[PDB]
């Protein structure tokens, strides 16, 4: 059921999913913060073209 | 449109406006009176090139004369304010002088025309003015600094 057989590989999938679920939101400011704070255009994004 | 002003529809209202000739105050109509009438406004939008604008009136292509059975063209919201325009120059043929209720009913109809012609012209940016960086010209768009022209 494992290595070449792929049924390990179902579980790990399923694993990936639960653990990204939860910590989505966070990670989001954690990003938005560092990019805000460094790229030279990231003060405005989301607007960017606005007229 | 609905049944197409001709030019002389609106020197007859203009007539009838005033009690000059209609069939509803007295009596009678004259021929000359008609010629005069629609040269006057004829001339009358020449000149309105310029202040008021364009208003879409067909004029006479090629010399030849208008003639009172053409079609002017002209939308029939229109109707009032060009007659009352026209009753307003032409008064003075007969030797009259308009009562107020009168000038009051041509500035309304005038007002109305005014306001469906409006522009307000929107001014530009400049072009030595910057666009910032918080909108990327480098990559998304090109041209730091507006162009302002065009």
């Amino acid at each position: 059921m494992a290595e070449t057989l792929e049924k390990k590989h179902e579980r790990i999938m399923l694993r990936f999913d639960r653990a990204y679920s939860p910590q989505k939101e966070v990670r989001e400011k954690c990003i938005e913060a560092t990019r805000f704070a460094r790229v030279p255009g990231g003060q405005w994004e989301g607007a960017t073209a606005a007229g | 449109m609905a049944t197409v002003l001709t030019k002389g529809e609106i020197v007859l209202f203009a007539l009838r406006k005033f009690a000059i000739a209609s069939n509803a105050s007295l009596t009678d109509v004259e021929p000359q009176s008609i010629e005069d009438g629609v040269n006057d406004l004829e001339d009358m939008m020449s000149e309105w090139m310029i202040n008021p604008g364009d208003i879409g009136y067909a004029f006479a292509t090629g010399d030849e004369q208008p003639l009172p059975d053409d079609e002017s063209g002209l939308p029939r919201k229109y109707k009032h304010a060009v007659g009352y325009q026209l009753l307003l120059r032409m008064l003075s043929d007969y030797s009259l002088e308009p009562t107020p209720q009168v000038l009051s009913n041509a500035q309304r109809s005038y007002d109305a025309l005014m306001t469906d012609t409006l522009v307000v012209p929107s001014m530009r940016r400049r072009g030595d003015f910057p666009v910032g960086q918080g909108n990327k010209y480098d990559v998304f768009t090109s041209d730091r600094y507006y162009p302002g022209d065009l």
